């Protein structure tokens, strides 16, 4: 609960990209779980954990966008805790998103 | 002309004076304890041959003579004098047959090592990995000696020559398809040189071979790579290298090959392109 360190990765297929969700091993934890992902002592981002047969224990897979906005290396230490959203104040209900074409 | 003829009777004839001289010289201690007179002309005259020989071309003989008095004076207790007579041997090996010339240098090496004479046995080993990198393709055996060497000089507190070593340690290591110790050294030989006055120069170029030798591991180190740079050195952002890096990232973001492949024409019409840059260009195109 206090956090572990865990290695970056990449993900292991394409449809998994396409959720926003980090892709981990299910001998780690469960899918449906969320994670706060933690680098540098101000920084502190949040993932959806997916768990898939083909991730190596010991490494969380991100797709090429969550690797963008994270900024973050293949190969690079982090640590990972458990966040678990309290459906008190976090519940969106109205919530706005600026899209874009990904590929030029 | 005559010299080929004249040259190689004569050696000939006083070779053999001297493999009689040899012959009676045994016969002589056992009959009077004469001591080592008679040892030491013997080789003398083989020295003398040796050196003729190589006058007549005849690269062979000159290497024969000088390891018969190489060995001799080493049976002599003389391992200074037989050290360097091997070393001419070497070099005729050498410059006659250089496989032989790999022993002599070894033995000569073990020699001088002995008594702790450790740059003699650094520019030795150099000499060896050279011998080894002209003829052959067995890199490793140069990696090796290079390594030796560089290890030595480093030990003998004699910087700027062991930083070269290392320069091509990393620049053979580089081809081998490991980029890691090419990254670390070269890195490594930009921070060190930056700090110089006459070497401050020449440090950018360093950085720019890691960054190329950093892009064929993945492209987004690569970038980073750069930031990591231009920080700490601030002029680099002056310097054509990193302007030919940015343009080719963005060639390469979105599989343009062909801005690239223009880019990459534009540079080396402007500037000729090594062989070494060519190659890995090549090979960081292929993605």
């Amino acid at each position: 609960m206090a956090g572990r360190s865990m290695q970056a990765a990449r993900c292991p297929t394409d449809e998994l990209s396409l959720s926003n969700c980090a892709v981990v091993s299910e001998k780690d934890y469960q899918s449906g779980q969320h994670v706060i992902v933690r680098t540098s002592p101000n920084h502190k981002y949040i993932f959806t954990l997916r768990t898939h047969p083909s991730v190596v224990p010991g490494s969380v897979a991100f797709s090429l966008p969550q690797r963008k906005w994270a900024g973050l290396s293949i190969g690079q230490e982090i640590e990972v805790a458990l966040y678990s959203f309290d459906k008190a104040k976090q519940c969106i209900g109205t919530m706005t998103i600026e899209i874009d074409f990904l590929q030029k | 002309g005559m010299d080929t003829s004249g040259k190689q009777a004569e050696a000939m004839a006083l070779l053999a004076e001297a493999e009689r001289k040899v012959k009676n010289s045994q016969s002589f201690f056992s009959g009077l304890f004469g001591g080592s007179s008679k040892i030491e002309e013997a080789c003398e005259i083989y020295a003398r041959a040796a050196n003729m020989f190589k006058m007549a071309k005849n690269w062979s003989a000159a290497g024969n003579a000088f390891c018969q008095a190489a060995q001799l004076h080493l049976q002599l207790q003389s391992k200074h004098d037989a050290a360097t007579c091997f070393v001419d041997a070497g070099n005729a090996f050498k410059k006659a047959d250089p496989q032989e010339a790999i022993n002599c240098l070894m033995r000569a090496i073990e020699i001088y090592t002995d008594m702790g004479r450790f740059t003699i046995a650094a520019k030795h080993h150099i000499s060896i990995a050279e011998i080894y990198e002209t003829e052959l393709v067995d890199v490793e055996k140069a990696i090796a000696h290079y390594e030796q060497s560089a290890d030595y000089y480093k030990g003998e507190e004699s910087n700027s020559s062991a930083n070269k070593c290392l320069l091509k340690v990393a620049g053979y290591a580089a081809q081998l398809e490991q980029y890691q110790k090419a990254i670390d050294i070269y890195e490594q030989v930009g921070t060190s040189a930056m700090d110089s006055p006459l070497l401050k120069y020449s440090a950018k170029d360093y950085f720019f071979k890691a960054a190329l030798c950093h892009f064929c591991i993945d492209m987004l180190n690569a970038k980073l790579a750069v930031q990591k740079y231009e920080e700490l050195f601030p002029a680099f952002s002056d310097s054509r290298e990193c302007k030919l890096m940015k343009k080719l990232l963005e060639a390469h973001e979105e599989q343009n090959v062909d801005s690239y492949t223009e880019s990459v024409k534009e540079y080396d019409s402007i500037s000729r392109l090594d062989q070494w840059l060519t190659t890995m260009l090549l090979r960081i195109k292929k993605t």
